[PDB]
């Protein structure tokens, strides 16, 4: 009697994920006219109102 | 922001066996033959980058 069994197995799997996001915001003011404390308080760089 | 990932696994298995029986009679005789074999292979690899 002759009997011989052959079995071969192989597995492969790769998963990849990448995400990138950016957001930039700027605000510039320009005031000319006023010397009293009113323009000094208005010269606050920190809300455009 | 960047993300990199890679995880792979490999598995392999093999087995074989042979059996032989011969006997002359006429003065009875007997001969027995037994063969066994088994092979297993496993591989694991994982990579992650951020």
């Amino acid at each position: 009697g002759v009997s011989v069994g052959k079995c071969r197995g192989i597995l492969n799997e790769i998963k990849d994920r990448n995400k990138r996001d950016t957001m930039v915001e700027d605000l510039v003011v320009l005031v000319r006219g006023g010397a009293s404390e009113h323009i000094t308080t208005l010269a606050y760089q920190e809300l455009p109102t | 922001a960047n993300d990199l990932l890679s995880k792979v696994k490999k598995d392999k298995s093999d087995s074989f066996g042979v059996t032989i029986g011969i006997g002359p009679a006429g003065s009875p005789l007997l001969v027995g033959v037994g063969v066994s074999h088994s092979q297993d292979t496993s591989f694991l690899n994982e990579l992650n980058k951020y």
